[PDB]
């Protein structure tokens, strides 16, 4: 639906869902509690 | 990188508009995608 239930389906099912979104909320996401989110790849396209 | 025009020209928001269409379109990154890998003497760089 949105970005939190994103979130809360990679916590969930344990490394079988990946999420793609922006690489600004990839960081914030993964310096946050309780810390269960990493940033893999580099950015694909480029936006500002 | 920036296309650049001189100061108070008629090409200044013509061209603005043609770069943002270029990457809302994807061409850039579809041209970036063939400048470097498919000339790449190296074969498939990114796949090893």
């Amino acid at each position: 639906r949105t970005t939190a239930e994103g979130v809360a389906r990679v916590r969930k099912s344990k490394g079988k869902y990946a999420y793609l979104l922006e690489s600004t909320m990839n960081e914030y996401i993964e310096q946050r509690k309780p810390c269960d989110t990493m940033k893999v790849g580099g950015n694909l396209d480029s936006k500002g | 990188y920036g296309i650049a025009t001189p100061k108070g020209s008629s090409l200044g928001t013509p061209v603005n508009l043609a770069v943002l269409k270029l990457s809302e379109q994807g061409v850039l990154d579809k041209l970036k995608n063939k400048w470097w890998y498919d000339k790449g003497e190296c074969g498939a760089k990114d796949s090893g």
